[PDB]
């Protein structure tokens, strides 16, 4: 048992038709001080796999360095390690998802939501949460903390079922995360302006796009409200 | 949950309910109590559904187990204190158990052990577990006697259960009937506490607290 | 549940969705939530189900008494007051959380009104378990000033929200649309589902219940 | 206090209660009668937390005494339950509720008919043809289900309130030193001196 | 929330962000802290809304009393209305208020009134959960006499690091000017304050 | 301080005919008043014609089906390819549970399948592995809505012959799998329309001695 | 000690063809123990039928109350009640003790006498009207209840065909449930008959 | 479990322990033995929580029955009740101790003496001429420093004991159905059977 | 405590103030906050005095070791050590440190490591109770590639002020300068700090 001390909001993320999109922002909170203003969340694992981690950075921290290790491991006597047997989207999660529920069943959770975005080597999109408890589900957009409640019913009204990703093209996904990510800065009081998105399609690959900002903002009507 | 069973002239007689609770969620009325160990050898099932359940079918690999190492049936005694030795090493832990042992060797003769979640361990002739044991008791102890015939005592075996259900709100359902004898123990059937009720309302002319 | 408001160029337009629950279990599917306080002013609630009927029903009337003295049509700041300032007196312990929204001599107002009796005057709003999915909606679409029908397809989009996303709101979208002109209480506005078909016939024949003893008597 | 129990049969309501008063490690007495006569056939028996009890049932008394003196007429066994009820019912929400459960037995004389009323601390009512409070009715309940008939005499009666005190004698954890046994019928109350 | 009010030549100003939270939630983005109490006499609302906004109400109706009987009350006076509403009813509000106003004998005056109720007169005063932060900056920057220009900048400036290190704080930066001249409303948007 | 245990909500129903068994489960996964998915399975076919579901807390409900589909394997592995019999598959699990007695798996476990006699089967265990056989069971938030119908309509409790003055009772059958599945069905359609935690989707995993089928039916959203 | 399921006990209410039918059990324990099997639920005021769950002592007080408000009422009205009109009452007299209130789940029915509607309503402990058109439940199994009257339930049933449908709801939720049971009363209403039948049911 | 008496006389001690084992509102068995015999001339009584008590007893029993085989040989009462002690003194600083007292009637065949040792559930060991554990203390002792004498016969010593009985039957709260006492002296351990 | 340690065009300075307390009593009025872990590489410790002692002393054990194996470690590495003490015992450690260290490769480096036990590599870092009071005013000073007087002027001027607000802080203002040239040590006293 612990508390998170420096800790990171929403990841968001969605399928599309041909690949998967996720984002998340690069603020590092400390309680209600904005601490840390430059923190990537979004950390690629090969060039088929983005690991998308909310809550306690020092526990993501650790993750990171899991990953970068498993990445080591899988390359020692394996010819195949940058062909058939690379590592997979799926194979990434559920070592995670092993771990988080491990942690959670010693009482010493990491204290962390994480979103795993990627595209197998069949070309199918991967998209799966796991959390500081081992619960685990997938969707055809799935956000954690408080892209959950804003995000989703957004990002849901472009893919609302599985039938409805073959439809959505990169242009539409990327263009409802984006938008997702403005409506998230307005209303999350431990958010920034800055973030990071990342786009993996079985076509053009990894597209990893860091330094991004929230614009269009509509502040006018601001001007008047006049007491309460 | 009413569990009993008592000592009489023509051997042991077992009653229990068929009602499984969590809290006033009625969960089951078909539920199994009696756990038969072994044609000799009865348990009863009282406090935490799995806990019984699980110690008691263990209880009868045990029993196996010594029957096979002393080419014997295991003694009433024995068996019983078995279970006592197990549950008291997790003394503590939060175990919910009241359970009797209930059977027939030609050493000791038909013989009942109490045992519970707690340690205590008792012989005796007349015993009642349960929620709704109370209830049991008033009827048992005020119609019971060594004389007994066998028809009578399975009949008050099971009118102390039909008490018991109709009072208590956490038992129920079903009672299902054993006899044990010199020779083995014999099931009795199951009678449904909806029907059995107003036959024996009927029949005997009781329950007259009743709309019926 | 999920209760909204907009302002929009001609007035005011209140939403809500018709869930009621006893828990997790849905006891109204069709249960109305936006409520009178006087002919120009409605008010939309969430929170404690009474608390929000009885608080909306006693401000309504002592403003109806209030407008019989005056003879003149009561404004939305007065409302704003009488409801504020009580629920600030019961410290929060009347939980009636209110969209309130109206029409006056000096325009369109819209409150969102707090159970501890904090009030913000915005030209949107949204309360209830509902209000984060429906203020996604709002964040994504809203602008100054915006026509009608615009206005109620934005609001009705906005309840909608929280009626698929929340497990708290569901059933039908109730609109309100105030202006100087009309007021239009559309009830339902949208039924977004359908009733469930049920595939057999569960009703037992005559006779097949177990009867004791009857008694019959005329009136 | 502890015991209480109550059994109306054909013709009368008989009432029996608890002798002990205990209070820690000490039985500080062994004839205590738990009763107060409200009126010549009414009859309530009480148990619950200290003082309260006496307290409560002699303050009953007093105003069915009071209500018989000013209409020189004795209130029917309902209504004299029905007001019990209410003064329990309004005490359950006052600062300090009385922690006090009664049994009413009494006779009615415009109906000639036995009647018996339990009613808890809460003010909850019920006529009943046996009744019991407390750990008793555990015991005592069942054993009545069975062995109760509508039609019985008094003296059947005794003999199957004797059975409950045997069974509450033989598997009750406490000494409750036997109790006294009041029977109420259209002669009024008397005591049965050895049970 | 963060809230100052400044005292210059010409008289005073006051600031305020516009984010009102419940935890992480951001209920209202768009928020007035800066209420009227009279005329030239103005607060800034940091603390409970609730709380904050019932205190001003009765202090509106107060001022509005005495002004009906004794005239244009003086900003002292104001103030002790508030601190007697604070410090009497202390263990029942969360309320830090900062009062501010212009009369023409004594000019420009700040007066702040923390949780206990106590009453402080000052050049000018900072509070709410980011004042924290600029503490330091504040007190390297502030001079007295600055000229209407020079204090929009300091508080524009102020605030605009407040916002950036409070979770709390955000949304616009409102202000209002108290001078002989009148009373201005200006407003500053992200896109300005955020790049200073 | 750190709580291990969490509600991920949903439903879940099994009942057995003559010669077969179905498993029903609702797709909705959920925390608090969250959707987290709409379709997120949870009734699994664990190889042996047995089908599983274990609903509750999911991080739970995946690591025992995880735990119960390994053993299944093993006992091929140790027993020449053995058919792990319905009866067998339910001794093990209650095993899985118990063993972990003092941290429990906060489950509602549910098994179908058919006996060794061909006739179809289904066993329920509580989190900490009391286990029971029978006909009709309802586990997870909606059980207590749906329970009772199951009662009146599989088993025809409380039912009578009409004209007979409530002497004769309703004589028990055999119902197909059209008119189980109907049952299913309506008892998902009922629960959904009043519990906020049931809802998007039902899947129904049907049991025969040819194998193991699957249904699939859209379920209200809201 | 959760006042609400001490003693036990359910109601439920529906609609039918010019017709409404409102059903009660007869149980009332302590936690446990079976204390009364004669414990009715439902009471009238004129042509006005009230069920209430909960809190047994608040049971018999408010049926007390409101015979002594609808008494006054007639006095001074020189009518009986109507429904709607006893509805309201009932839910300004919960709210006055908005802090201290009754521990119940009140549940009218009726027909309106002068438009001949069917009419059923329920509330929450603290006053709260919840109408609809079709069932109303209360009570220590309500869940069960909800559960039985959704799927049983369909409009416009004969009183005949409206019996059977009620009558299974309440039996099949009260054998689900601990504290619910050991009897039952149907009331079938018409527009000037009103038809009483007690149930047979288990007594466990 | 509850009562358990001893008295040392001339030539015996004598040991009288309740009957009762009640569990909640139920009293389940009205014949318990609550004692071991040790050995041939030592008896030890017990009460205490449930389970442990017997579990504490038959361990004690058994290590006292190795010695006796492996030596052919009978420790002596001091002997036996140092042993005991230790056991007790072990346990309470373990991580769940035995909640079990005892008193350890034994006939000394050296010295030719009688000996009653009291042991608390802590490791508290007294030599006694009489001893009580648990609430009967707060009667009986009382009432055995006026009527005991050093010299009294084994028959003086059960009529002492027969007083205390009565006095705990009049004034202790609970049924503790009587009493099974036995009698050490240099014969050996025999059970009274009608008291 | 107020620590803080910036990087600059020739190397890295660390700073801190010199006061301890028990509550409100100062137990140090005189403390060493500014460590020695290896010849260029030190550290700013705050949080519990006895936790960043024992942790301050493992890490130049550990480095000591390095370097009889494998020569002169970075900086990178020791914060490295740092966090691996920090992150692995975060439940029973109450210890906020700064790490600074001059390279020849790198220059000038700081590594913070708040309470969790996580790295982050910055141009400056503060912490401490008194750096809530400096945020503001830090962001609004730093600049990169600044000269050693111009550092030292930064430090001076920013731990005035967060010892000026902070009770916790106060005393001394200690100064380690980090750079090719070697390590000096700076003190300045209130009588100048205080009037800045
Ligand atoms: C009556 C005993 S009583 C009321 O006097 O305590 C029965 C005895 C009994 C029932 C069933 C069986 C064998 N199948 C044997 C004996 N006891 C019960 O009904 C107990 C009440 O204590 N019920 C349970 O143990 C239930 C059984 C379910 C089938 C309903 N289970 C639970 O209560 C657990 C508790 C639990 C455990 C871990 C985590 C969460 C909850 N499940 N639930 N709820
Ligand atoms: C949604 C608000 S929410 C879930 O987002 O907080 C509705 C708003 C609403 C519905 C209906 C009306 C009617 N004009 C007005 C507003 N609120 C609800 O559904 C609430 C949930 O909190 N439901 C209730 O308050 C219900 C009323 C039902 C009978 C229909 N009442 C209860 O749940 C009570 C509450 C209570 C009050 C005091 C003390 C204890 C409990 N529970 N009970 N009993
Ligand atoms: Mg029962
Ligand atoms: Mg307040
Ligand atoms: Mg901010
Ligand atoms: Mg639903
Ligand atoms: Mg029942």
């Amino acid at each position: 048992t612990q508390q998170p001390i420096v800790t990171g909001t929403s990841v968001i993320s969605m399928k599309y038709d041909n690949g998967v999109i996720i984002a998340a922002d690069n603020l590092g909170s400390y309680g209600s001080l904005l601490r840390f203003n430059g923190v990537e969340r979004l950390i690629p694992v090969g060039d088929n796999t983005v690991v998308g981690i909310s809550g306690d950075i020092s526990d993501m921290q650790h993750i990171e360095r899991l990953l970068k290790d498993l990445v080591t491991e899988n390359a020692y006597d394996n010819p195949l390690a940058d062909a058939e047997e690379a590592l997979e989207p799926s194979y990434i999660f559920e070592y995670l998802a092993t771990v988080m529920y491990q942690r959670r069943s010693k009482m010493n959770p990491l204290w962390n939501a994480i979103i795993v975005a990627g595209v197998q080597s069949n070309g199918d999109q991967f998209l799966r949460y796991v959390n500081l408890l081992g619960v685990t589900y997938s969707s055809p957009t799935l956000a954690t903390g408080f892209g959950a409640h804003m995000a989703n019913p957004l990002l849901r009204k472009v893919v609302d079922r599985e039938s409805d990703i073959p439809k959505t093209t990169v242009q539409v996904a990327e263009e409802a995360i984006v938008n997702a990510m403005r409506v998230l800065y307005y209303r999350d009081a431990r958010s920034s302006r800055n973030f990071s998105l990342a786009i993996i399609d079985k076509n053009t690959g990894l597209t990893f796009k860091k330094n991004l900002q929230v614009e269009n903002m509509k502040w006018d009507f601001a001007k008047d409200i006049k007491g309460y | 949950t009413t569990t009993l069973a008592f000592r009489f002239q023509g051997g042991i007689i077992v009653a229990v309910d068929s009602r499984a609770t969590a809290g006033n969620w009625v969960a089951s009325q078909t539920v199994k109590k009696v756990i038969e160990i072994n044609p000799f050898l009865l348990g009863t099932m009282a406090g935490g559904a799995a806990d019984c359940q699980f110690w008691e079918t263990w209880l009868g690999s045990q029993c196996r187990l010594h029957e096979l190492r002393e080419k014997e049936r295991i003694s009433v005694a024995a068996a019983s204190k078995i279970l006592s030795n197990l549950v008291y090493q997790y003394k503590g832990a939060g175990l919910s158990m009241g359970t009797m042992i209930c059977g027939y060797t030609r050493k000791e003769g038909p013989t009942i052990y109490y045992v519970d979640s707690d340690g205590t361990r008792l012989k005796g002739d007349i015993f009642c577990v349960g929620s709704g044991q109370t209830f049991a008791y008033g009827v048992l102890d005020s119609n019971y006697k060594w004389d007994l015939s066998v028809e009578d005592a399975l009949y008050l075996g099971k009118r102390s259960i039909l008490a018991a259900a109709h009072r208590d709100a956490y038992s129920g359902g079903s009672v299902n009937l054993y006899h044990v004898t010199e020779d083995g123990w014999i099931y009795h059937g199951n009678h449904d506490v909806g029907e059995l009720f107003w036959k024996v309302k009927e029949e005997e002319g009781s329950f007259n607290n009743v709309i019926g | 549940t999920t209760i909204a408001g907009v302002v929009y160029k001609d007035g005011i337009v209140l939403g809500a969705d018709t869930r009621a629950t006893e828990g997790m279990v849905v006891a109204d599917k069709n249960c109305s939530k936006i409520h009178f306080i006087s002919p120009n002013i409605y008010c939309c609630g969430a929170g404690t189900a009474a608390d929000t009927d009885m608080t909306t029903q006693l401000i309504s009337s002592n403003l109806e008494l209030h407008s019989l003295s005056t003879g003149r049509l009561p404004r939305v700041v007065t409302a704003n007051r009488m409801l504020k300032q009580m629920l600030f007196r019961y410290q929060g312990y009347i939980g009636a959380a209110l969209v309130l929204g109206g029409v006056d001599v000096t325009g369109p107002h819209l409150y969102s009104i707090y159970p501890h009796g904090s009030t913000d005057k915005l030209p949107y709003v949204t309360m209830g378990s509902g209000s984060l999915a429906a203020m996604a909606v709002f964040e994504d679409k809203f602008r100054p000033d915006m026509e009608e029908e615009e206005a109620k397809n934005l609001v009705s989009e906005a309840i909608a929200a929280g009626i698929f996303n929340d497990l708290g709101s569901g059933g039908n979208i109730d609109l309100c649309v105030i202006s100087k002109n009309k007021l239009d209480f559309l009830r339902p506005y949208t039924v977004p589902n359908k009733k469930g078909t049920r595939l057999g016939r569960y009703r037992c024949e005559k006779g097949t219940t177990a009867v004791l003893t009857e008694k019959i008597t005329p009136l | 206090m502890d015991i209480i129990l109550g059994i109306r049969v054909q013709d009368s309501v008989i009432l029996a209660s608890s002798k002990a008063v205990t209070r820690g490690i000490s039985v500080l007495k062994d004839s205590d009668d738990k009763t107060r006569q409200l009126s010549p056939h009414t009859l309530m028996s009480f148990a619950g937390e200290a003082g309260d009890t006496v307290q409560f049932a002699e303050y009953i008394q007093a105003n069915i005494q009071l209500y018989s003196i000013r209409e020189d007429y004795e209130l029917s066994p309902q209504a004299v339950s029905s007001f019990v009820r209410q003064e329990l019912a309004k005490s359950i929400r006052s600062r300090r509720p009385y922690q006090v459960n009664v049994l009413i037995g009494g006779y009615d004389k415009k109906k000639n008919k036995p009647e018996l009323y339990q009613i808890d601390y809460l003010g909850t009512k019920v006529e009943l043809p046996y009744g019991a409070h407390g750990y008793s009715g555990f015991y005592t309940f069942s054993l009545l289900d069975h062995h109760y008939r509508p039609d019985m005499t008094t003296e059947e009666g005794l003999d199957l309130l004797k059975l409950c005190v045997q069974e509450l004698e033989k598997r009750m954890p406490m000494d409750f030193k036997g109790v006294i046994v009041k029977i109420v019928d259209k002669d009024g109350i008397r005591q049965v001196d050895d049970f | 929330t963060s809230i100052m009010a400044v005292t210059f030549k010409d008289g005073v100003i006051l600031g305020a962000d516009s984010r009102t939270t419940t935890g992480a939630y951001i209920a209202n983005r768009v928020t007035d802290k800066l209420t009227r109490v009279h005329d030239k006499i103005w607060c800034c609302r940091s603390g409970s809304a609730a709380d904050t906004q019932a205190i001003a109400d009765i202090v509106q109706y107060h001022l509005e009393l005495y002004t009906s009987q004794y005239g244009t009350p003086s900003t002292e006076t104001a103030a002790s209305v508030f601190k007697e509403l604070c410090y009497e009813n202390k263990d029942n509000l969360t309320a830090g208020i900062i009062v501010a106003g212009y009369d023409d004998k004594n000019k420009g005056e700040v007066y702040t009134i923390p949780l206990g109720g106590s009453v402080h007169k000052l050049p000018y005063a900072i509070a709410g959960s980011g004042s924290t932060f600029i503490y330091g900056y504040c007190d390297k920057n502030f001079r007295e006499n600055m000229s209407k220009e020079e204090t929009v900048d300091f508080i524009k400036h102020s605030l605009s690091q407040a916002i950036k290190w409070d979770g709390s704080s955000g949304g616009v930066i409102r202000m209002v000017v108290l001078t002989a001249a009148g009373v201005e409303r200006l407003i500053f948007y992200p896109d300005e304050y955020e790049q200073l | 301080q750190f709580n291990p245990y969490g509600d991920n909500g949903g439903t879940i129903l099994g009942i057995a005919g003559e010669d077969f068994a179905v498993l029903a489960g609702d797709t909705r996964n959920i925390t608090d008043y969250s959707i987290n998915s709409r379709y997120e399975p949870k009734v699994f076919d664990c190889g042996d014609n047995i089908v599983m579901s274990a609903n509750g807390f999911a991080a739970d409900g995946d690591a025992l089906v995880k735990r119960f589909k390994n053993s299944v394997k093993w006992y091929h592995f140790d027993h020449n390819d053995k058919k792990l019999s319905i009866n067998s598959a339910a001794r093990n699990i209650q095993h899985l549970l118990y063993g972990k007695r003092f941290f429990p798996y906060y489950v509602h476990t549910i098994i179908a399948g058919l006996d060794e006699d061909g006739k179809g089967a289904v066993y329920s265990f509580d989190p900490v592995g009391s286990y029971e056989r029978e006909q009709c069971r309802a586990g997870g938030a909606a059980a207590s809505l749906i329970m009772p119908f199951l009662d009146n309509q599989v088993n025809f409790k409380n039912q009578y012959e009409p004209g007979t003055n409530g002497k004769v009772k309703k004589p028990l059958k055999y119902l197909s799998v059209e008119e189980v599945i109907k049952l299913v069905r309506d008892s998902f359609t009922s629960a959904t329309e009043r519990h906020i935690q049931v809802g998007d989707g039902l899947e129904i995993l049907i049991v025969t001695k040819d194998g193991v089928r699957k249904e699939f039916y859209e379920l209200k959203r809201d | 000690s959760d006042p609400s399921s001490i003693n036990g006990g359910i109601v439920v209410a529906m609609t039918g063809k010019d017709c409404v039918a409102i059903a009660c059990d007869l149980r009332l324990g302590s936690q446990s123990l079976g204390v009364s099997n004669k414990f009715e639920k439902i009471f009238h005021y004129g042509h006005v039928f009230l069920g209430i769950t909960g809190l047994a002592t608040d049971v018999t007080t408010l049926n007390e109350m409101f015979r002594y408000k609808t008494n006054l009422y007639k006095l001074k009205e020189e009518r009986a009640i109507e429904p709607e009109t006893f509805t309201q009452l009932v839910s300004s007299s919960l709210y006055e003790r908005r802090f201290g209130p009754y521990f119940v789940g009140p549940v009218v029915a009726g027909i309106n006498s002068k438009s001949g509607k069917p009419f059923i309503a329920g509330f929450d402990l603290i006053g709260c009207i919840d109408e609809a058109k079709d069932f109303i439940v209360s009570g220590t199994a309500s869940d069960q209840l909800f559960g039985m009257c959704e799927s049983l339930y369909e409009p416009n049933l004969e009183p005949e065909d409206l019996f059977e449908t009620i009558s299974q709801a309440l039996l099949n939720a009260a054998d689900r449930d601990a504290l619910s049971g050991w009897g039952a009363v149907v009331y079938i209403i018409k527009k000037d008959e009103v038809v009483k039948r007690y149930l047979k049911m288990r007594q466990d």
